C-alpha cells in the first residue's frame, strides 16, 4: 500500500511517520472507495478487456502468434493470454493499493530474466499492456481512466 | 601524515545503472601507509591518478 | 513488511483470483479505520517521550531494578532501557497504522528474546513495562485507538516472552 | 497452502549514498554510524 | 518540499517517479491554495500569537522569565522572544511547504548545541511551542488546526 | 538538491522575513503549472525507451562514431553511451517535475566536463544529441511540456561546457 | 581444496610416501578421460541456457509450482528458480571437469538443504528439476560424457535429499 | 590473450608466473603458427562465409527478414550483414589471441543492452552467429574448427 | 591440479570455464603421461639424489653442520635431511600435478615462520634445494629436466 | 593492460580491417621470441632476490643516502627503497616476457612520478639503481635476455623521467 | 607529528651524532616550563566551555553575523561555528602542552584557510574573535601560560593568513 | 615523546588530556633530569661499551667474523660495527626522549628485511645488542640500568 511505502521510508529514516506522509495516508483513506469502485469495474469487465487487448496485441505484432513465434499454437496463445491476465489482476491489486508496491514485488522484479529464459518477447508483452490501457480507458470513466492509466503506465515502463 | 590524491577510474566492467559519476572521478585523502595500497589498488582498477599531493608539511 | 490492504492483496494473489466481495469488505474495513489510525499516530508521535517516561515510572522506576545491581542501575543501562522501549513503541506505532503484525515480526521481534536472555535483562520486566506503556498509550490515543494499539503492543510483549 | 509473496522478499534494505551538500548528508552520516557501529 | 522528498527517494532508486508518488505531488498541487491561505492567516496574526504565547510560556517556566533565568531582564526576554519569533516564521514556512524538512534545516540541525551555547532551557522552548499550538487552534479552522498541529508537533520534537 | 518551493523558501530565509504576497504569487504559479508538469513526467516515463531510441538514431546512427575508431564503435561504448543519455534524460525529467534546475545542475553537472574530458567523449556531439532528444521529447509530450523540457535541456547544454 | 588428481596427491601426502603404482594408475585414468570431459564441458557451457529452459519445461513448468501460490508464482521467485538451476549446472560442470565430487559438496551442498528448508523451497521439486537437467544434459553431451556428468549431477541430488 | 590473463593474475600476486603458468605461455607460443594459419583461412573466405551465413539465418528466422522485422528492406539487411561481419572479424581477432578475452573487450559486454535498444532480436543475432560457426566448420579443418568452434561458442553464450 | 586452479579462478569470477582454460586442461592431460614418467624417475632416484645433494649442501654451508649451527650434531643434521626429503617428495607431487598449488599447500605457506621458530637458516636451505635441482637436472632426461627445473625453481623462490 | 598480440589486435580494431599479413609477421616475431623469452623469464624469477640484492649494493653500498639525512637513512626508508625496486623488477619481467611495455607503464609508471615528487626521493638515484639492476639482470639471464630486460628497464627510466 | 624533544632528536638524527649538550639543556628547560604549562592546561580544559561562551558573547552575540544571511545565521551554521572555535581551542591546548605548534599547523591549519575561503566564512573576523578569546584565556591562565597561549594564538593568526 | 603519544591518543578521543595522563606527564617532567644524567653517562661510556660489546659478539659468533660469514673481512666487520654503533646511538636517543615509539619509528621497523638484504643474521645482531645492554647496565647506575634494560628489551624484541 501507499502506507506500506511510507512505512518503509520511515523505517529507513528511523523516525515516526512524517506529517505529510500521514497526510497522503489520509488521502489514500479518502480515495479507498473510489479506487475500489474502479477496481470492481475492471474485474467485472475482465474477460472482454483482455480479449480485446489480446486481439490488438496480436494485430500489432503478428509474429508473436505466427508460426515460429513464441505463442504459435492455441495452447501457447492461451498461455500468453494468461500472462496478460496475471498482469491485469496485478494492476487491479495495485489500483486498490494506491501504490506501485503490489505490482513491483509481482511481475516487475526479474520479469525480464524470466521472459528471456522462456523466450517470450518482452517488447511485445509491453505492447499488450498498452493495449490493455487503451481498453481500460474505453471501459472506465475519464478520471478513472487517468488513475488506472497511471498504474498501467508504471507496469508498461517496468517491462521496458 | 597523509596525502591528498585525486584519481579517476573508468567503470568498464560494470555499466552501473545507479549514479556512478562520483565514483568515476573522485578526490580523497589517504594516510601515507594507506597510499601504497590505495595507489596499487587504483592501478589494478586501471584508473589514472590525476594528482598526488601531501597534506603533511614535512616530506 | 505488510499492511491490511497489502495482506488482503497477498491472500488474493495466493488464491489466484481477482478481488472478491469478501476481499472488498476486508479492504473497506481498513479504509474505514484509517481516520482513527492516523489521528492516533499523530497523538502518539506528539506524546511519545512522555509515554516512555510515564510507563517506566508506573512499572520499573523507584524499584530494585533501578536500585544498584538491577540491570537498570547505571546511566548507560538506564539509557539503553529507555532506548529499547522507544524502539518497541515506534515500531508498534508503525504496525498499528499498517494494520498487520508483519512489521513487528520482521524487525521488532527477531532474535530479541535470545539477545535479552544472553544479556540477562529480565523478559518479565520488559513485558510488565510494555503493558504499562500500553495503558498509557491507550489513555492518550483514545478508546477506539487504544484497542488497536493494544493488539499491536500485545504482539510485541508476547513475542518477547 | 500457498506461499505468499513474502517468502524471503523483504531482507533487502535502503542504500545510502553521498551527494551534494544538504541536511541529508547527516542522514548519510547517521547511516554510516548506524551500520559500521551497531546502534 | 514534498516533491523534493519524493524526488530524492526516486533519485536514490534511480527510477522515474512512481504512479503513487506522482499522485502525491498532484495532491500537493490541489491543496496548495488552502495551505497558502492557512500560512497567510498565520503571518497575519503572527504578532498577536507571539504575545499571547509569550505570556503562557512565562507562566509555565517562571524561573527562566524571572531574573536568574535565561530570560533575565527585559533585554534577555526580548532576545528570547525574537528567537521564538524566528521559530514561528520557520513554522509558517514549513506549513506552507507541506514538508518539515525546510524547518529542520532552519532550526533542527544542531538545536541542542545552540540551546546549550545560549544556556537556555530546551523544555521551556518546547512549552512555548505548545502554547503557540493552542493559539493556532483558536485562530485556525479544525482541518487547518490539525495540519498546523502536526507541523508544530514536529517542532516540539525538535525542541526536545 | 532544490525545488521551486525550496528556492522561494531559501530567498525568504536569506531575507529573514515572512513570505511576501508577490513571492506567494510565484508559489501559486508553480502550483498551477504542477498538474501539467506531473502528467508530462508520467508521459515521459512511459515513452522513455522510445525517446532514447529515436534520439540515438537521429544523433549517431550510420555515422563515423558507430564506424570503427569512432569511439562508439565498441559494444561497451555503445551501451555506455545509451546509459549516459538515459541518465541525462531521467535526471532532467526529475528536475522538470521540480520546476527548478538547481538539482539537475548540482547532481549531474558537477565535474561532468572533467569526467568527459578524461573519457574523451565529444561533449559537443553529446549536446547535439541532447538537443535532438529535446526536439523528440517536445514532440511526444506536447508544446507546454516541451517548453519547460527545452529550458531544462538548455541548462544541460550549458553544463556540457 | 580437492580435485581428483589433487586428492590422490593429498592422500599420498598424508602417508608421506612417494608416488605408488596404484596412485600413478588412478592419476593416469584422470589424464586419460580428461579429453572427453573437456569437450563435453565446452558443449554444456555453450548450450547452458537451452538446458535450463528444457529442464523447467520438462519438470517445473505448467504445474502448480508456477501456478499461484506454488513458490514460483511471482516473477522474483521464477527468476531465482532459473538462477538456482543455472548455479547448480555451473558448479556441477566445474566439478565434472575436476572429476571429483568433493568440490560440489564444498560449495553447492554446504548448507543448501538447510537454506532451502528455511525458505520453503520444495526439496523434491528441486531434485526432480535436477534429474530433468540430467536428462537434457545427457542428451546434449552424449552417452559417454553424459554418464560421467550424470554421476556428479546425481551427487548434487543426493545432497539435496 | 593467454599472456594477458596470466599478467592479470601475476599483477595481483606481485609474483613471478609459476611453472604451470609458464607452460601455458609456452603452449600458446607453440600454437601461434596454427592460430595464424586458421586466421588466414577465415580472413580469406570471410566475405563468402558472411553471405552464406546470412542466407542460413534468414531461413532459420524469417521473422527478422519479414515485414515488421528489424532487417526489413535492403538497407536494414545490409546493416545486419555488416553487424555479422563485425562479429566474425571479432571472432578472428579472438582466435588469433587464443583467448575469448580480446573478443569480450571489443564487444559482447553490454551487447544485450545495445542490440535490445536498437530493436533487433538477440536470439536471432545469436542464430546468425551459430550459422557462421557452421559455415566455418564446413570451410575449415577439424582441428582448427575445434578451436574456432570454441571461440564461436563463447560468443554464442555471451549473446544468450 | 592446473585444471583445479583454473576452476577456482572461474568459480570466483562466476563464469563457466573459459575456452583457454579448457585448452590448458587438454594440454596438461596430453602431457600427463610424460609428466608422471618424469615424476616416477625422480621418485626412483630420490634417495641417491638426496644423499648427493646433502653432501653438496654441507660443503656449501659447513657452519650449519658444525657446532653452533642448526644442524649441530648427527641428530640435528638427520632432522634437517628429513625435512629436505619431505620437500623433495612434495616437489615430485607438484611436478606430477603440473601446478605448484600442491607443493604450495604442503609447504611454503608459513614456512618462513616455521624456519624462524626452529632457527634453521633459510638461505642455506635454499642453497640445498638449488644443489638438489642441479643434481636432478643432470640425473633426468633433457625434456623431463626442463619441467623439473621449473618446479624446483619455484621451490627455490619460495625458499628465498 | 596489453600484450604483443593484444596491441596488434587493438591497432587492427581501430582500423576496422581484417587480419593483415604484416600484422601476422609481427605476431610471428612475438611467437618466435616467446620460447626464449619464457626460459629467460624463468631464470629471472629464480634469481630475482639475488639480482635485487646486487643492484641495491651497486647503487647503495655505504652510500650517503644510507648515511643519516640521506632520505634512505632509516630502517623504514631502507626497506621501502628495497621494496620499490623489487616491485619494479617483477613488473618489468612480466612486461619483457609479454613483449609489450604499455601494461608496465599503466600499472607502475602512472602516478609514480607524482608520488616520488611528493616524497622528494631522487628519481635520478632510483634510475641509477634501475640501470644497475638492468646490468645485473642482463648478466644473469644472458645477452639475448638482457636485450628484452634492457627495453623494460629503458621504459622504467622513461617513467623516472 | 613532532614533539619538542622529538624535534631535537630529529635534528640530532639528521646530523648523525648524539644529541648535543645544548640541545639537552633546551630539553631540560622545556621540562621545567612544562610543569607550569601542564597545570595551566588542566585549568584551561576545565573552563574550556566557559571560555568558548565568553568569546562568542564578546563578538558573535548581537551581531550582524547572527542576523539572517550572516554566514552563522542558521542552526547548522551556529553549531558549526561554535564547534570550530572549540576544536581550535582543543588543538591549541595540545600545541601548548607539547610546546610545538607543528601538530596544530599540520592538521588544524592544513588548508583550513583555503576551505574557509571557499565556504565564505570570514577568516579575519573569526581571527579577531579568536584573538579576544586568546586574551581572556591568557588572563585566566596566567602570564607564563599566556605566553604559551600567545604562541598558539600566533599559529591561529597564521591560520587566518 | 611519551607526552606526545598521550597527546595523540587524546586527539583521537577529541577530548582534553586525561587527568591520569597529565599526572604521568608531570612525573615525566620530574624524571627528565634523571634521564638526562643517565644519558650523559651512557654517552660518555658509549665508545668503550661499543668496543667491549663487539669483542663479546665476536666471541659469540666467530663464524660470522670468519670467512664464510657476514662480517668476514675487515670491511664487512667494520660495516657491522658501524651498524651496531648507529643502533646504539639510536638507543641513546630513544632513552633520552623517553618514548620507545620514537626509536621504533626511526629504526627497527622492517629491520629484519634490512638485515636480510645485508645478509647478516638477526640472532647474531640480537646477541650483540644483548652484550651492549650488559655493558650499559654496568656503566650506568642501578636505577639507570633498569630503564636501559627496558630500552634494550625493546631492541631485543625488534631483533627477534
Ligand atoms: C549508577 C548511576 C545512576 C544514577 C546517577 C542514577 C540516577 C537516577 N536518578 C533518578 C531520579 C531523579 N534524579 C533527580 C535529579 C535531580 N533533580 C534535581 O532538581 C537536581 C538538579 C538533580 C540532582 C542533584 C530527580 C528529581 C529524580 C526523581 C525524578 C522523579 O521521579 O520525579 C532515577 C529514577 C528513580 C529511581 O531511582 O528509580 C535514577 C535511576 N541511576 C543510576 O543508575
Ligand atoms: C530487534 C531489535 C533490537 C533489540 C530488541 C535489541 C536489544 C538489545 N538490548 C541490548 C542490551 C540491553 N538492553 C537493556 C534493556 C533493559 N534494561 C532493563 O532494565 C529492562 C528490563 C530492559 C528494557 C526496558 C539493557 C540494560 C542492556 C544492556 C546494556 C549494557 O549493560 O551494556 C543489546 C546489547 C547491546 C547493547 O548493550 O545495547 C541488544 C542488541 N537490539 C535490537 O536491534
Ligand atoms: C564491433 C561491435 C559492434 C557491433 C556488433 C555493433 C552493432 C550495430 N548494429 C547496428 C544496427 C543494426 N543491427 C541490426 C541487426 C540485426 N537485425 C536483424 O534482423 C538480425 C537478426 C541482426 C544481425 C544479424 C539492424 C537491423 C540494425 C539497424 C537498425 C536500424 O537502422 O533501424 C548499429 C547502428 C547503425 C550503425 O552501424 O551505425 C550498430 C552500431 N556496433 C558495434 O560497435
Ligand atoms: C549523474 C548522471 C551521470 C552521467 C551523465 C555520467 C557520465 C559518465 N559516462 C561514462 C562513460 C561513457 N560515456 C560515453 C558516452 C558517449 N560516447 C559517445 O560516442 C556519445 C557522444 C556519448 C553519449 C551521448 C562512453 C563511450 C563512455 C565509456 C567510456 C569508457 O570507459 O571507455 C562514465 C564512466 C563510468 C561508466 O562506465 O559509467 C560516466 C561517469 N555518469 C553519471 O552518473
Ligand atoms: C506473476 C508474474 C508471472 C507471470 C506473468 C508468469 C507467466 C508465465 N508465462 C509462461 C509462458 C509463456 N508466456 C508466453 C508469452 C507471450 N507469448 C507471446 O507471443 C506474447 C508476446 C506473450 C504474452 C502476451 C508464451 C508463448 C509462453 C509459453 C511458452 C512455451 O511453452 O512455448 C510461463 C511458463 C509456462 C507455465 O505457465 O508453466 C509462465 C510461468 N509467471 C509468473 O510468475
Ligand atoms: C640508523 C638505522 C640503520 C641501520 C642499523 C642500518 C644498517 C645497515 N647495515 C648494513 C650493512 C651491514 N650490516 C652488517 C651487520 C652485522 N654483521 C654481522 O656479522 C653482525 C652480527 C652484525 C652487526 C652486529 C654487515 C656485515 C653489513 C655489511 C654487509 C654488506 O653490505 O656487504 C647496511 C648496508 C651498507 C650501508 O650502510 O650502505 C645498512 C644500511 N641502516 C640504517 O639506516
Ligand atoms: C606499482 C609499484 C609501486 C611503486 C613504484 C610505488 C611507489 C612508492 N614509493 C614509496 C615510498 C618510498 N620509496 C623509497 C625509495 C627509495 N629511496 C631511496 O633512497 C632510493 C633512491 C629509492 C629506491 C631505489 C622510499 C625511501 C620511500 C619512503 C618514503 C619515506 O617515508 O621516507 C611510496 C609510499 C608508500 C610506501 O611506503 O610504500 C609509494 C606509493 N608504489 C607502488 O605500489
Ligand atoms: C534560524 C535559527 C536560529 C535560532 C533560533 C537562533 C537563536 C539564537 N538564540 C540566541 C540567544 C538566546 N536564546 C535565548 C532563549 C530563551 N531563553 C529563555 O529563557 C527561553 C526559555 C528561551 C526562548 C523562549 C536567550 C535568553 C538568549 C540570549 C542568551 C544570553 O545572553 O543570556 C542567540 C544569540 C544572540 C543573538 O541572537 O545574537 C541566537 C543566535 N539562531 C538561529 O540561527
Amino acid at each position: 500500500s501507499v502506507v506500506t511505502k511510507s512505512i518503509v521510508n520511515a523505517d529507513a529514516e528511523a523516525r515516526y511517520l512524517s506529517p505529510g506522509e500521514l497526510d497522503r495516508i489520509k488521502n489514500f483513506v479518502s480515495t479507498g472507495e473510489r479506487r475500489l469502485r474502479i477496481a470492481q469495474t475492471l474485474t467485472e469487465n475482465r474477460e472482454r478487456i483482455v480479449k480485446q487487448a489480446g486481439d490488438q496485441l496480436f494485430q500489432k505484432r503478428p509474429d508473436v502468434v505466427s508460426p515460429g513465434g513464441n505463442a504459435y499454437g492455441e495452447e501457447m496463445t492461451a498461455t500468453c493470454l494468461r500472462d496478460l491476465d496475471y498482469y491485469l489482476r496485478l494492476v487491479t491489486y495495485g489500483i486498490v493499493a494506491g501504490d506501485v508496491t503490489p505490482i513491483e514485488e509481482i511481475g516487475l522484479v526479474g520479469v525480464r530474466e524470466m521472459y528471456n529464459s522462456l523466450g517470450t518477447p518482452i517488447p511485445a508483452v509491453a505492447e499488450g499492456i498498452r493495449a490493455m490501457k487503451n481498453v481500460a480507458c474505453s471501459l472506465l470513466s475519464a478520471e478513472d481512466a487517468a488513475e488506472a492509466g497511471s498504474y498501467f503506465d508504471f507496469v508498461i515502463g517496468a517491462m521496458q | 601524515r597523509m596525502f591528498k590524491i585525486t584519481a579517476c577510474v573508468p567503470s568498464q566492467t560494470r555499466i552501473r545503472t545507479q549514479r556512478e559519476l562520483q565514483n568515476t572521478y573522485f578526490t580523497k585523502l589517504v594516510p601515507y601507509e594507506n597510499w601504497f595500497r590505495e595507489q596499487q589498488r587504483i592501478q589494478k582498477m586501471g584508473g589514472k591518478i590525476v594528482k598526488v599531493e601531501l597534506f603533511t608539511g614535512k616530506p | 513488511m505488510q499492511d491490511a490492504i497489502t495482506a488482503v492483496i497477498n491472500a488474493s494473489d495466493v488464491q489466484g483470483k481477482y478481488l472478491d466481495t469478501a476481499a472488498m469488505e476486508k479492504l473497506k474495513a481498513y479504509f474505514a479505520t484509517g481516520e482513527l489510525r492516523v489521528r492516533a499516530a499523530s497523538v502518539i508521535s506528539a506524546n511519545a517521550a512522555n509515554i516512555v517516561k510515564e510507563a517506566v515510572a508506573k512499572s520499573l522506576l523507584y524499584s530494585d531494578i533501578t536500585r544498584p545491581g538491577g540491570n537498570m542501575y547505571t546511566t548507560r543501562r538506564y539509557a539503553a532501557c529507555i532506548r529499547d522501549l522507544d524502539y518497541y513503541l515506534r515500531y508498534a506505532t508503525y504496525a498499528m497504522l499498517a494494520g498487520d503484525p508483519s512489521i513487528l515480526d520482521e524487525r521488532v521481534l527477531n532474535g530479541l528474546k535470545e539477545t535479552y536472555n544472553s544479556l540477562g535483562v529480565p523478559i518479565a520486566a520488559t513485558v510488565q513495562a510494555i503493558q504499562a506503556m500500553k495503558e498509557v498509550t491507550a489513555s492518550l490515543v483514545g478508546a477506539d485507538a487504544g484497542k488497536e494499539m493494544g493488539i499491536y503492543f500485545d504482539y510485541i510483549c508476547s513475542g518477547l516472552s | 497452502v500457498g506461499v505468499g509473496t513474502t517468502r524471503r522478499r523483504p531482507a533487502r534494505i535502503f542504500r545510502m549514498t553521498v551527494g551534494a551538500p544538504s541536511a541529508e548528508v547527516e542522514l548519510v552520516i547517521n547511516a554510516i554510524y548506524c551500520q559500521v557501529m551497531d546502534v
